RNA sequence: AACAUGUUCUU
RNA sequence: CCCGUCGCUACUACCGAUUGAAUGGCUUAGUGAGGCCUCCGGAUUGGUUUAGGGAACCGAGAAGCUGGUCAAACUUGGUCAUUUAGAGGAAGUAAAAGUCGUAACAAGGUUUCCGUAGGUGAACCUGCGGAAGGAUCAU
RNA sequence: CGGCACCUUACGAGAAAUCAAAGUCUUUGGGUUCUGGGGGGAGUAUGGUCGCAAGGCUGAAACUUAAAGGAAUUGACGGAAG
RNA sequence: CCGGUCCUGGACCCAGCCGAGCCUUUCCUUCUGGCCAGGACUUUUACUUUGAAAAAAUUAGAGUGUUCAAAGCAGGCCUUUGCUCGAAUAUAUUAGCAUGGAAUAAUAGAAUAGGACGUUAUGGUUCU
RNA sequence: UAUCUGGUUGAUCCUGCCAGUAGUCAUAUGCUUGUCUCAAAGAUUAAGCCAUGCAUGUCUAAGUAUAAGCAAUUUAUACAGUGAAACUGCGAAUGGCUCAUUAAAUCAGUUAUCGUUUAUUUGAUAGUAUACUUGGAUAACCGUGGUAAUUCUAGAGCUAAUACAUGCUUAAAAUCCCGACUGUUUGGAAGGGAUGUAUUUAUUAGAUAAAAAUUUGAUGAUUCAUAAUAACUUUUCGAAUCGCAUGGCCUUGUGCUGGCGAUGGUUCAUUCAAAUUUCUGCCCUAUCAACUUUCGAUGGUAGGAUAGUGGCCUACCAUGGUUUCAACGGGUAACGGGGAAUAAGGGUUCGAUUCCGGAGAGGGAGCCUGAGAAACGGCUACC
RNA sequence: GAUAAGGGAAGUCGGCAAAAUAGAUCCGUAACUUCGGGAUAAGGAUUGGCUCUAAGGAUCGGUAACGAUCAACUUAGAACUGGUACGGACAAGGGGAAUCUGACUGUCUAAUUAAAACAUAGCAUUG
């Protein structure tokens, strides 16, 4: 199709952004940026269609052009700035902050954090190699990349890494009995503990995995982000839910015993 | 214009395809070089994501290595003495990888000459004894004397290498590609490789 | 069986044999694991057959699919077609029927392999028009 | 032994 | 009740001299635009930079030239497919009350029918073998 | 034990005539081959193929049409019988 | 049945279903560290179970006085300088991937023995 | 709602079709037509032909300003504000339209790249053995014009850069090769070179089965990453750029210095892409049974070409590859799919068309530019 | 016995006469058919010189798959080269679509007729 598209049709935006079908013909396009254009949030939607702070998206370009908006603490006015898993967002001006969280229904839920919390993240170890001079890195999920890293840290390992000099401040062995949370699939936005790995040379790697209630599910290993090092200890905090699915009848119950 | 593409040949059963789009840029083909042995020129081709290949259409000289002595120098291609491919390259002095060429002996000869202190040749004319005695009989400090006696024992090489050196030209393969790189490199000739090219040769 | 039967010299690339360095004075030898659990054969090893397009003594990888079938024919200089049985299902009639494909590999002088015989092929780079598959293992016809 | 034929259309 | 030829009319399709015609695809051979590569060329131009008047020798270089390569397109021939004219010929079907006979349905007045072969305005007749779907389940 | 048949019955089958299979089939599945899909046009035309020929095998379409057909019932008729 | 009743609650008997483990001549890989985690081997298939993953839109379907409804994914709250549940769930699976089972239907095996075991059998020849 | 009814006969029971009946996000047509919400719309025949107008442009404080353009006198006799033109940069390869071609092709799910290219984004990342900052071109502009005519341009005179080409500003110790003298059983030494990163070739690290008589990454797997040696290159680049604030130190010189930034740059990573690619799955047709292999068909070796694999192409060689489990050929009123209509169940029929994938821009072919096009609101040629 | 601009059978009873074709290699070849043919159907391409390359043998001598010596003209390919020539003289088919007629090869009017006439195999009749 002699090159790259730069259009996104609103039907092909992926569902977790809970795009309305007959606002216009088209979707906001993430820009080329840390995270895969399925796997990330724009910031236009955070900005827009979630916190209702802007009623479009030429109040979206005036906000940001204002050195308002920041991601990871840096600021960018890239309106479509692909925003992603443990992504960082700080809003100064309202005084508040935020961090993108997959909720247990599946989505980026409105997670409102501290201050002090908005100044770190954590970055799972997609590869180690030595580049150039023999100087060794890591590559994370946001392509972040840091050299000189512990020279124990291997694939699948969470780091946590300062937003203002972009160092590592520690990092977590991936190994059973590790906190987690699901990156995709059907478990998506679910909070389990790790139980067990099955391993496929040439395939793809199995986890089995618990939730606090006892629910044991299995995920693709490249599925499972590390959030801790036991239970009940999350490096992070959590949504209102803590990332436990509940059924439609328990959830429908739960709504009528709220309202009364 | 040239195409790599797969959609004009016949199916594996044997069917003639069906046209399916037009020639696409990112499957074309271009000319062959054909280097030749002269004076240096070289054309450089923009490539796909800009990048720069280089046709050698002439080149004079290359980079040669002897492999065992782990030492190269920038030597000069006499001629093309066999190809595996097609005798018409041998016939017209084409270059190309896998070439079997003659080029010259007189770098190697010097560095065996300085860095060791013994000569090659081997043979007992009147220019070759001429040269003999006067390597023999060369003006060395005793520090390189004796670092010089450090580099003896291993100081002889095989049978077939050094009787070329009589003639001031060995016998080499390229190894570059010159009509992509630009380069006409090579090693020399030994051992079993060597006997076998000679055998092909001499025949 | 002669190992330099071509008009250019067969050797494995980048493996020299200096011929003056200790007391190795053999010509030496080059091989890998192909992984997966696949058994480096014998005669790959203390052989003298140069194939660049061997599993073990070349530079082919294996990688993505791993197939079985029995060969129909080694009419070929080092490559096989074999025949893949399987059992299409049409949901109207609740019923299968026996369809097949024939599929061409490589098969390294390493393995002995004759018509009738089952062998499994690992996935490789194309490297013929139509062969994407090399052999790996040989069984009993 | 012989013996061919029966305008059209209904109620 | 019913069969075929024959007579008037209408419609459909078939065969048919015309080496018929037209349209569309594929293709041998012949010619071949143009680009790209290559090869020299050298209008022009700045000096690797140096010379008592400037004589060398550096660089950049347009038109054009050589040989290739891809190859539009045209002519010729071939082949394939699809429409289509045609003297005349031979069918089919339809259409209240035209002609000739009466083949079948009753033992339909020579039981009917099948295959094959001859004959004949027409239905049909005859020979050889077969069937009962017979007019005999039987002496 | 095998065979050519026959008689009675009708549980059962069938539109019936009838059927020891034409039964064990809406309570619908032992294995398997072939053939048909309203009546004509038509086993015609065309192409192919076999044949010395006569012909055999393969085999359409346009168009046309409301029935054609099967088994039985009552009557009528018979150059049928009593 | 205790009955223990606030629809529901515990040890005991009764039976019923889905399961495990041992023993019966006994299948159910095998070593190392020392009920997991790194080595050495595996007769092939069909079938069936479960799961990973599988674009929205459409379909089926939970919530919503778009005044109804088709729809849409919203909206509701003492009336705020705020607070708020949401944007469900199944369906997809011929082919590929991972996985439990061993009925059904195949495939292989020891017959000129070229057969199986000898763990720490015995001897010999090679390699690392 | 898992349903039938009329028609062969004097009457009957059947076969069997014709007819009736209901739906269609299925099209046309007739008649009729008050209100509201929602809404398809030159696909079907002609991917036939098109008058006219519009559909792609683009400037921030941070590339280049003597408009002989506009405003006023101002922390500005180098400019400083606003703002034409032009140079430079970027975009124009997205989108939108259509369904002609196309039947293992496209496409769908599923794979692979240990088989490649990738502007941009985001991470990183280079002190390498005239410098108070080098040159010369041209546009814009005034000026003479030529053609019937076009988004045609020629002579002449200026003049710029983040345009074009050139070129220094520089650490610290250390290693290696050559080595005139010199110690003297094998030392020191003057003096020469290479130090980065790109490029090409060759050769060495890149190890990890358990006890006697030292450091070393990843993978299922490599000749992987990375490193070293010797050499190689019509030498890649290791910043001669720009805006606002102007600070601090005095050894007071238009001194040494240093804040947010613009832009740019090599390599790797990432992201957006691309190109190939595994396995299985397409409608009718035998009045298509053999097809392919001259001139590549199937395979091997070597090369050439490509971004890269590969008969992609060439040379030599072998004689192979597909097929009744339907090859090959022919038809398609055939773009594929998600889907649609009807629906007891099983099915039947449709899908040009709101999303995804492909293909095309009258027909064919060939190219330029560019990270990316065989681009047509780009060029070139033929019809 | 030759040649001829442009046209190309308009000449003539009639293409009479002349022209055109022609060797060899490679390609390609229809209807019809007694299946043997038709067929050189039709219709295309190539061909010189020079310099090379490859293939095809004989006799001796014990994985001899080798050496030594000898030897004939055929075939295929490539580079170069010229006023694009080249079966360079010579030698050497024009072709196609049909009708009438005799099957065919063969035979006769020496000295105006070569034919459709005679013969023929096949078929029948007669003694
Ligand atoms: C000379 N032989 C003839 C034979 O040719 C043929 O005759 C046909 C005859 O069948 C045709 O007759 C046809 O058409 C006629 C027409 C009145 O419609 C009808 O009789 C009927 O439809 C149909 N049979 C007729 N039209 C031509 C004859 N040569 O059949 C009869 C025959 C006597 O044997
Ligand atoms: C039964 N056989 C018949 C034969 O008898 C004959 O029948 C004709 C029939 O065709 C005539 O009838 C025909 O012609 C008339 C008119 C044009 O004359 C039409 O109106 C009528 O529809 C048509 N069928 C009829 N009028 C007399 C019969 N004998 O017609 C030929 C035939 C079919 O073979």
């Amino acid at each position: 199709a002699r090159g790259p598209k730069k259009h996104l049709k609103r039907l092909a935006a992926p569902s977790h952004w809970m795009l309305d079908k007959l606002s216009g013909t088209y979707a906001p396009r993430p820009s080329a940026g840390p995270h895969k254009l399925r796997e990330s949030l724009p910031l236009v939607v955070f900005l827009r269609n979630r916190l209702k702070y802007a009623l479009n998206g030429r109040e979206v370009k005036a906000i940001m052009m204002q050195q308002h908006v920041q991601v990871d603490g840096k600021v960018r006015t890239d309106t479509t700035y692909p925003a992603g898993f443990m992504d960082v967002i700080t809003l100064e001006a309202t005084n508040e902050h935020f961090r993108l969280v997959y909720d247990v229904k599946g989505k980026f839920a409105v997670h409102r954090i501290s201050a002090e919390e908005a100044a770190y993240k954590l970055g799972k170890v997609k590869k180690v190699q030595l580049g150039k001079k023999g100087v060794p890195y890591v590559v994370t999920h946001d392509g972040r990349t840091i050299r000189y890293p512990d020279p124990l840290i291997r694939a699948n390992d969470t780091v946590k890494i300062d937003l203002a000099t972009g160092k590592i401040d520690d990092f977590i062995k991936f190994d059973t009995g590790r906190l987690v949370m699901v990156t995709g699939g059907r478990n998506l936005g679910r909070v389990g503990v790790i139980v067990h790995r099955e391993k496929h040379e040439g395939g793809f790697d199995l986890v089995h995995i618990k939730d606090a209630l006892e629910n044991t599910f299995v995920t693709r290993l490249s599925n499972v982000f590390v959030i801790g090092t036991e239970a009940g200890k999350p490096w992070v905090s959590l949504p209102k839910g803590k990332g436990i699915k509940l059924s439609i009848s328990e959830e429908r119950d739960r709504r009528r015993a709220q309202q009364g | 214009g040239i195409s790599r593409d797969s959609r004009h040949k016949r199916s594996a059963t044997g069917a003639k395809r069906a046209q399916f789009r037009k020639k696409r840029k990112f499957e074309l083909g271009r000319q062959p070089a054909n280097t030749k042995i002269g004076p240096k020129r070289i054309h450089s081709v923009r490539t796909r994501g800009g990048n720069q290949k280089f046709r050698a259409l002439r080149v004079e000289t290359g980079n040669f290595s002897w492999g065992s002595e782990g030492v190269s120098r920038k030597t000069r291609i006499a001629g093309v003495v066999y190809h595996p491919s097609n005798n018409e390259l041998v016939r017209t002095n084409t270059l190309t990888k896998s070439a079997v060429v003659q080029i010259d002996a007189t770098p190697f000869r010097q560095w065996y000459e300085n860095h060791y202190g013994a000569t090659l040749g081997k043979k007992k004319g009147g220019a070759h004894a001429a040269h003999a005695a006067e390597v023999a009989d060369a003006k060395r400090s005793r520090k390189v004397e004796r670092k010089l006696a450090a580099r003896s024992g291993a100081a002889a090489i095989e049978s077939a290498v050094d009787s070329q050196f009589g003639s001031g030209r060995l016998y080499a393969v390229i190894s570059s590609r010159p009509g992509q790189s630009g380069r006409c490199d090579g090693y020399i000739l030994e051992g079993e490789e060597l006997a076998f090219y000679l055998r092909r040769l001499t025949a | 069986l002669t190992v330099q039967s071509e008009r250019a010299f067969q050797k494995q690339p980048h493996i020299f044999t200096n011929p003056k360095a200790k007391a190795n004075k053999k010509t030496k030898r080059w091989y890998k694991d192909v992984g997966l659990g696949f058994k480096t054969p014998k005669a790959a090893i203390e052989g003298s057959y140069i194939d660049k397009k061997c599993p073990f003594a070349g530079t082919v990888s294996i990688r993505g699919k791993i197939l079985t079938g029995t060969v129909v024919s080694t009419k070929m200089h080092r490559t096989i077609i074999i025949r893949r049985d399987y059992l299409h299902y049409v949901p109207k009639y609740n019923r299968y029927e026996k369809r097949h494909k024939n599929v061409a590999a490589h098969v390294s002088p390493a393995f002995r392999v004759e018509e009738g015989d089952v062998v499994t092929v690992g996935q490789c780079r194309p490297i013929s028009k139509t062969v994407r598959f090399n052999v790996l293992k040989v069984s009993a016809g």
